[PDB]
RNA sequence: AGUCCCUCCCGCUCGGGAGGGAGGCACUCUGGGGGGACUGCCGGCGAUAAGCCGGAGGAAGGGGCGGGCGACGGUAGGUCAGUAUGCCCCGAAACCCCCGGGCUACACGCGCGCUACAAUGGGCGGGACAAUGGGUGCCGACCCCGAAAGGGGGAGGUAAUCCCCUAAACCCGCCCUCAGUUCGGAUCGCGGGCUGCAACUCGCCCGCGUGAAGCUGGAAUCCCUAGUACCCGCGCGUCAUCAUCGCGC
């Protein structure tokens, strides 16, 4: 029964860790989202990993692709309120990255003040920059 | 023998077993998605990670007496690993608390002494004292030095 | 008043803030309405560097003040 | 009866004790009861300030400190003496303050 | 290899940074077994003590008068 | 961890206990007058010989030892390779972590061989002790490296010293242990290997001492 | 008739009580017996172990302590209970033992903390800033 | 603490323990007044003098330990932007008020610090013990709503009474096993709150998510002699809110 490489909506996970860290790699769920879904789901996140027969795994798929309807709460969620309609969501890994894309393309259009630091790659939440943020090469005088 | 007799963890951890026996004590609906305390950075690992806090709080209003919400916050607390930044000493949450004394005076361990806090009833002290001697009953076997008291 | 929230009224005209010296345009569009009015006129003009002088280093501190 | 409770307190130390005596040797002469003068915590004012007006130069500090004695004395009320404490005439650096239970 | 000494009397601060001392030995058991000579010690010495040297013939070079 | 051992109440004044040391036997005679080895139950004198000249003599050997552990590694000169600062996770203060690796210590030190671990802890600190050094004296004018004859305290200082650097730096690091790198120290020194690093360091101190007598 | 003795140490007073009984000895309320850190237990078990199981088995002693940590109060229980033995049984070939083993057991420590000073205040009285040259 | 009543618990009680209330200043404590240490007593240097070494007895020993008090003068050292002040300019202005911006800009060189580069550790559940100080424009016990920040009520306190105030490093039990990792938490997205007449420029706090450099540091250079250095937390100041700082514990 025993397995050594699993897959879950996209990246493949480990199989000799315990349940908790073989979803941490999931782009879109930590440590604490990933105990909460194991709890929820109905097994334990001690297993190892490989031990997870397959019908579990539509389980997680499910559960990972709208969780606010199987008990996960709406104050634990990757983005409450979207933007677009005030349903509260919880995205992963293909998706998210768009997600936060276009909302930085938003503040890119009207060209607030929030969007024209993303634009030059600067600080963005009023950090002081006269001694750090050095990013860049040294310049010379005279030697 | 009484609960002065015996080291504290050993005594929490025989009481917390009893203690999924009785009805009243029983988990709330947001028990599995809560952290205990906002200086706290990860969620608890056990699953009966519930009668070890209530058990915890028994004993703690035995020897402890008159004693107040606003003071079981200060006992749960611990240090802050805040980034960059030194640590520092922050206080508790209060839900997981305020139930389990809710629950225990459902119960009949514990009653709502006006004005000033909570006391532990006889029924609780019978209920504590029972298993400290249980359990002392044993403790002597290895340790033949506690046979005096 | 840099602080006013845009509210669906301003939705469709133009108006002026005051950036420290002159005023400014802003013609409000949709996706603007929760912002602040103040944020979409800038203060600070945007820097552009020139080159280190008699000082900018430990060896051109001396070296000139005889 | 009704225990008078008097409080007395002041900055000077010795001038405090002469008070002390006084009372004392009223109670006494007349026919009362007396707890002797109570020593009560000293609480002790602390200031600390940087000496120099500009900013040039090591960094040295101050420490101004003032100290204020109390007291406490219990005693029973006869107008004999009740009267008696009336005409006492504390000095101008010290409170006094009468009160019963 | 493994020659005793018994010191008896010390005599001063040498080194250029006082760390050294000079001391006045007695040997004990070997070649010499009675010989009284002279030698600088590191660290720190008492009289009575017992000091493990290898040569017995080195004889450092007297100090400046003691003082 | 077994709840006999977690509660462990002697009825004998031995050290920490449990070891006896009516029997060991010192054999150099230089180094005889100042390994204490008292009866002294506990070994924790709160710091009062650090006060008055020579009076670290009166010390038992056990306490010399925990002290010289309680330290956080090389903080300005490196030890084999590599400085090690290791601050807020070193063991400057705390005296508990101390005593405990050292009872564990000498566990094992007891099961591996089969003797009093004090009697190998001073075999330890014989074969590392050396007795030569140099130094550079000034003689009307110049100075030059001569060789010299440690005094026997300052010998014991340097033993117990580098038996504490060469147990702290194979726990650095690396999978092994801290009490357990402090057996598979004391048990090559107590051997003359030269896979050990305080009797290596006793060897190239006299060796460049004798090489400009 | 019952005795009882005073011990303090760097902000830790102990006061016990003295009394004939089967032996036992309590701490705060806690059984000598049970103390975690086993450094602190040997701690105030080395005049009753000095003197033995035949007087350590005729006598009950009851302290409390208030102030300091787990190792500034054991060894004010220690003072207070080596300054009660020696009154009980009250003889001196005991007493010496008392001075040969440990002096301070019957003297205690006249060492408190020092003030602190002006260059950084908070670390300590002689420890300061770094120097900053060029 | 030793006596005296009442209530309640455990092996069912011979013994042990917890609260009250009656009485007492025994012990701790608070603070006024006195005592105690002088090279005084022995041995050795130095003259036999000044004095210096070692030993007793002692709670303490050789300015008892830590602080306050800085001479005649100099430094054309710093301060006219704390107050005072002579001369020269402003005098319908360089005087007096009000709204919005800046001192928070960033290819770069430097000073002082905070967090780490892991096992002399990271996480989760239990168990232990402080002192200085502050509160009436203010300190908030106790009860109830909230997952958390916080919100609605609200005794007692002008103080050895009520409140801030059951500290952290430490210990026991389980997971990780030498890896850019369950190390490290910068940088960013969305949502909930507090102070304020006003939080975009530019305040602070919470929950979920993303997870950068960093594997012990070249020549050089700093601080420390005992309850001192190192390691861990706390209180005042500044303050309507905000402490990686200063001064104390
Ligand atoms: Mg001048
Ligand atoms: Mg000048
Ligand atoms: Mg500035
Ligand atoms: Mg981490
Ligand atoms: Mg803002």
């Amino acid at each position: 029964d025993f397995r050594h490489i699993v897959r879950v909506a996209g990246v493949d996970l480990d199989g000799n860790k315990q349940l908790r860290w073989a979803l941490t790699a999931i782009k879109g769920v930590g440590i604490n989202f990933a105990t909460m879904v194991c709890r929820v789901a109905g097994l334990d996140p001690f297993m190892k990993a490989g031990y997870l027969t397959d019908e579990q795994v539509k389980k997680i798929e499910e559960i990972l692709q709208d969780p606010v309807a199987h008990g996960i709460p709406r104050w634990a969620v990757n983005r409450p309120k979207d933007y677009e309609t005030g349903r509260d969501l919880h995205l992963i890994t293909a998706k998210l990255d768009m997600a936060i894309r276009e909302d930085i393309m938003r503040l890119r259009r009207i060209r607030a003040y929030r969007g024209i630091r993303h634009e030059l790659g600067l600080p963005v939440r009023g950090q002081r920059t006269r001694s750090n943020f050095r990013r860049g090469q040294t310049v010379g005088v005279s030697r | 023998a009484t609960v002065y007799d015996v080291p504290g963890d050993l005594l929490v951890e025989r009481v917390a077993q009893r203690l999924k026996e009785i009805p009243e004590i029983k988990p709330p609906e947001w028990a599995p998605f809560v952290k205990t305390g906002r200086h706290k950075e990860r969620l608890p690992e056990q699953e009966d990670w519930w009668y070890y806090r209530v058990a915890s709080i028994l004993r703690r209003v035995y020897l402890d007496g008159p004693v107040g919400i606003e003071r079981l916050r200060t006992y749960y607390g611990g240090r802050k690993n805040r980034g960059h930044a030194p640590e520092r000493f922050y206080k508790a949450g209060g839900s997981i608390i305020r139930k389990a004394l809710q629950q225990l005076e459902a119960a009949g361990f514990v009653e709502k002494v006006p004005g000033k806090g909570r006391v532990i009833t006889p029924k609780g002290r019978s209920f504590l004292d029972k298993i400290a001697t249980e359990l002392k009953k044993e403790l002597e076997e290895i340790i033949p030095e506690l046979k005096k008291y | 008043c840099r602080d006013m929230i845009v509210l669906p009224e301003m939705v469709g005209l133009t108006i002026y803030v005051h950036n420290g010296k002159e005023f400014v345009p802003v013609e409000i569009k949709p996706e603007m309405i929760g912002h602040y009015l103040g944020e979409f006129a800038p203060t600070r003009k945007r820097v552009q560097h020139g080159a280190p002088g008699i000082g900018a280093t430990r060896s051109s501190m001396f070296v000139a003040v005889k | 009866m009704q225990k008078a409770r008097i409080k007395l307190a002041s900055t000077n130390v010795r001038s405090l004790e002469e008070v002390a005596n006084q009372i004392k040797q009223i109670a006494e002469r007349t026919g009362v009861r007396m707890s002797g003068p109570i020593p009560l915590p000293t609480k002790r004012i602390r200031i600390v300030t940087r000496k120099s007006p500009d900013g040039e130069g090591s960094a040295t500090f101050d420490r101004w400190e003032l100290r204020i004695h109390k007291r406490l004395i219990d005693i029973e009320a006869d107008e004999r003496a009740m009267r008696q404490i009336m005409r006492i005439r504390v000095p101008e650096d010290v409170t006094i303050e009468i009160e019963l239970i | 290899e493994g020659y005793p000494a018994e010191v008896i009397e010390i005599i001063g601060r040498t080194g250029t940074t006082g760390d050294v001392t000079q001391v006045k030995v007695r040997i004990l058991e070997g070649r010499d077994k009675g010989r009284v000579i002279r030698r600088n010690v590191r660290g720190p010495v008492r009289v009575g003590d017992i000091l493990i040297l290898r040569e017995t013939e080195r004889e450092a070079r007297e100090i400046k008068s003691r003082r | 961890k077994p709840l006999s051992e977690r509660f462990f109440i002697p009825h004998e004044i031995k050290v920490m206990g449990r070891w006896s040391t009516e029997d060991v036997e010192v054999r150099d005679p230089s180094l005889k007058p100042y390994i204490n080895l008292e009866p002294r139950l506990l070994p924790h004198t709160h710091g009062r010989h650090a006060k008055k000249h020579f009076g670290k003599a009166n010390v038992h050997i056990v306490e010399r030892l925990i002290n010289k552990i309680m330290r956080s590694g090389g903080s300005h000169y490196k030890v084999a390779g590599h400085f090690m600062r290791r601050e807020h996770r070193s063991l400057n203060s705390k005296k508990v972590k101390a005593y405990e690796v050292v009872k564990e210590a000498f566990k094992i030190i007891e099961k591996r061989t089969g003797k009093n671990p004090i009697q190998v802890l001073v075999w330890a600190i014989e074969n590392a002790a050396p007795r030569e050094d140099t130094t550079s004296v000034m003689f009307g004018g110049i100075r030059y490296h001569v060789a010299v004859d440690i005094s026997p305290m300052r010998r014991l200082d340097v033993a117990l010293r580098n038996i504490a650097l060469g147990a702290s730096a194979k726990c650095y690091r690396t999978k092994m242990s801290f009490a357990e790198a402090l057996a598979e120290e004391i048990i090559l020194a107590a051997n003359k290997d030269p896979k050990s690093y305080a009797y290596s360091k006793k060897l190239e101190i006299e060796r460049i001492a004798e090489s400009s007598r | 008739r019952i005795i009882q003795t005073t011990g303090k140490r760097k902000t830790a007073i102990a006061r016990a009580v003295i009394r004939e009984g089967k032996g036992r000895v309590r701490i705060n309320g806690k059984p000598v017996e049970l103390v975690e850190p086993e450094i602190a237990r040997f701690t105030i078990l080395e005049p009753l172990i000095l003197a033995g199981e035949e007087i350590w088995n005729s006598v009950d002693i009851d302290v409390k302590v208030q102030g300091g940590g787990f190792m500034g109060q054991a060894e004010a229980a220690r003072i207070a209970i080596a300054r009660a033995l020696v009154e009980w049984t009250g003889d001196m070939n005991l007493k010496e033992k008392f001075i040969k083993y440990d002096r301070t057991m019957l003297v205690g420590d006249p060492r408190r903390t020092e003030p602190h000073k002006p260059n950084r205040s908070t670390k300590g009285p002689r420890a300061k800033r770094q120097k900053s040259y060029r």
